[PDB]
């Protein structure tokens, strides 16, 4: 990340939520 | 087209609602995440989660996979805090298939000595990845920071539990967790008296079953990014609570996060706010965490190393300037339209829907539908989200951060 | 047969004794401890410790190495929070050569790209051998959590920086703190004259050259391990201050560990107050460390894991006894006879004068004779003591332990 | 360790010292 545009969306507001899958992948 | 609900007596919720449409989706809800596990048996719920097409009484590891995938099936299995949630997607001819799957998973896995010891190093690639996003990073210690027990636990297990979570461990974590009492079965494209029918046969698990203690604490990781995540909260209100809807709406005046591609964010009173000052690369937004017997709310920042401590003190003051009184009726007008909108496009999807009626079902025991949610959102006051500004600033704080600390402050450092 | 002490115009301390004994022992001490790391060189101290024979202006790598050991030799690096100290050891005939190697690794190392990028994965050996002694986890993490910077660095590298220390920061980190201004250069069996001699030509570098800011924290680090480490200090007191010798005492008051092989105890306050209760293994010994411009006093216990919560309370009550008035003056009496005793017994080698006389040379500017030092303990009050103790249960605390921590409290548990 | 015997001693009062060498083993 080199810039303003790309690095905002990242500051986080979800508290986490893990989801693993069968033939899907992990997030 | 309504949304059909029951509680059988022993306390199973079973929601469903026949919008036939072509594809099938049914959620098995759990209060069985991360909170539940104790001090001696950490990073179990993690593997559970991992092993979900291990043999079952039912069905062989392979009978799940080569049957899942001959329909154009998908398992899935989703934990939170305080929640973990099973998910069967289909082509609506072949629900039987997948129920079947779904209730071997849940109600019969056998966990067989060789198949958990072989999955055991799958714990590491799948923590690994995740630790990939330095978000989780931030969060995870976040979370250990502010509270000394349930909340406290990460979604991932510790390093020193991989290759040491044992058989008799995750039978243990089903055996008390999976019980007809704490659970939530949803059914999108479906009949309802078919899902009342299976829940009351196949999902009759005897019932085999601390508040969550928020302390306030502070975790600093040091590396070299360069790049300085923060996140800075305090206590909360639990779910269920107007406070809580004060919050939320208080998260949104403060900005939650970007409505525009490469946006300026021009009603964000965050970013503006460090923006006012510090000119390069940053982002920032409020960090709201609602839960049972608690919840955390604060700001989150992402900033250059050696800017941190201007970034989150920037940050921090415009939070004290709601809290002693500084808020239009157009900043909360936004703020509710905002929160508004965004609940109802949360709840779009065939996804977002389900995992919705589904929370709800443990977290209340009832459905509330959109309509009453936006009159709740408008039905906070200035004064509740002035109040709830207020209630941060006082409150006592807990903080992570990870990146080059050299310039980040510690709490006490305001 | 007495030390003489010269200091330089530019500051170097040389200090000699001709005790001729068929063995020499020359100590380069140096201001050069982790203290002296910022965030962004952290762990360089590490690699400089490990690279002593890496080739230098004067020596190659092979030479030092097959020079050294032509004669029997021994060349040895050790690193404290706030020194590092580099010692020669041979037989007497052979001290010019070995000099020759200490000034040379000191004087003008050269820290080659390929011989730098070489040594890397020793820091991880070294560190990982070391983290074997559980004691270094919770004493490391201690520090990190008293402390907001200096004294907080640990010795041993952090891993994000294995790998990544380089030439250029080896360079900087000697050129910038090996000057004469913060040398001490110790000899045992050999001539002052001649050490004058070889300081005043071959150490003449040119000085190149903020205050430890205890804040007072807590680190827990969960594993299995069933014995529970802990350490709990509160600020004390620098080093050369007079109160730094009433903690010394009521070290040995509340007990630093065994007299006697299997012993019981029967004279330690912490290990008897710990044993009427709890009657199992344990350990239990007061800590103290004192520094340049800080100390940490407390104790340590080892415990079962379930406890730690019975064991840590047992023994800080222990202390909160002494601070309220409960002392006699057989106890204080035993106490200096222990400190005195072992302060003496401490310098009974080569090995133990040879790093005291090399300690106070930085640390004041200065010998004290071992009878000045022990008047310096029996001019301690039992008002002191009680003074001291008094400090540790009122001041700000900080603590660091290990182990499951199930039953393992947090500060503001008491 | 499976006794106090063993035990005693572990507890620490000395603030840590490394020292690495060229022929002895690192302590």
């Amino acid at each position: 990340v080199l810039c303003r545009e790309s690095l905002r969306g990242q500051a986080a507001g979800r508290p986490l939520v893990a989801s693993v899958s069968l033939n899907v992948p992990a997030s | 087209q309504d949304l059909e609900f029951t509680r059988l007596p022993n306390g199973l919720v079973i929601a469903s609602l026949e919008n036939y449409a072509p594809a099938s989706r049914i959620g098995l809800f759990i209060k069985a995440g991360s909170r539940y596990e104790n001090s001696n048996n950490l990073g179990t719920s993690h593997l559970l989660r991992l092993a979900s097409s291990l043999t079952t009484k039912g069905a062989s590891s392979f009978k799940i996979t080569r049957g899942i995938e001959a329909v154009g099936g998908k398992l899935s299995v989703t934990s939170t805090r305080e929640n973990m949630a099973y998910t069967v997607e289909c082509l609506r001819d072949d629900v039987d298939i997948l129920m079947e799957f779904l209730l071997n998973v849940t109600t019969a896995p056998e966990f067989r000595r060789w198949e958990v010891a072989a999955l055991q190093p799958q714990l590491r690639i799948d923590k690994a990845v995740a630790l990939q996003n330095p978000q989780a990073h931030v969060i995870e210690n976040l979370h250990a920071a502010a509270y000394r027990n349930a909340l406290a636990n990460s979604l991932y297990c510790p390093d020193y539990r991989i290759g040491k979570v044992t058989p008799v461990e995750l039978h243990d974590y089903v055996q008390n967790h999976f019980t007809s009492a704490r659970m939530a079965l949803i059914g999108l494209g479906v009949s309802h008296p078919v899902l009342k029918q299976v829940a009351e046969q196949f999902l009759n698990i005897r019932g085999g079953l601390a508040k969550a203690k928020y302390h306030g604490g502070e975790i600093r990781e040091q590396n070299g990014d360069s790049l300085v995540h923060a996140a800075l909260v305090a206590e909360s209100a639990a779910i269920g609570s107007a406070e809580a809807n004060a919050f939320s709406v208080l998260q949104h005046v403060l900005g939650a996060g970007p409505h525009v591609k490469r946006g300026s964010n021009a009603t964000s009173s965050l970013y503006q706010a460090v923006a006012k000052g510090v000119h390069q690369p940053f982002d920032v937004s409020a960090f709201n965490a609602s839960y049972s017997d608690s919840g955390l709310f604060g700001f989150y920042t992402i900033s250059q190393a050696a800017s941190a401590g201007d970034v989150i003190k920037a940050a921090y003051n415009q939070v004290k300037t709601i809290a002693q009184g500084n808020l239009s009726n157009p900043d909360v007008q936004a703020a509710k339209n905002k929160l508004k909108a965004g609940y109802l496009m949360s709840v779009e999807s065939s996804e977002g829907f389900l995992d919705e009626v589904g929370s709800q079902a443990l977290a209340a025991g009832s459905y509330t539908p959109p309509s009453t949610v936006l009159q709740q959102i408008d039905a906070v006051a200035d004064a509740d989200v002035i109040n709830a500004a207020k209630k941060f600033v006082s409150g006592r704080k807990s903080m992570a951060a990870s990146g080059n600390l050299g310039h980040t402050p510690f709490i006490d450092e305001l």
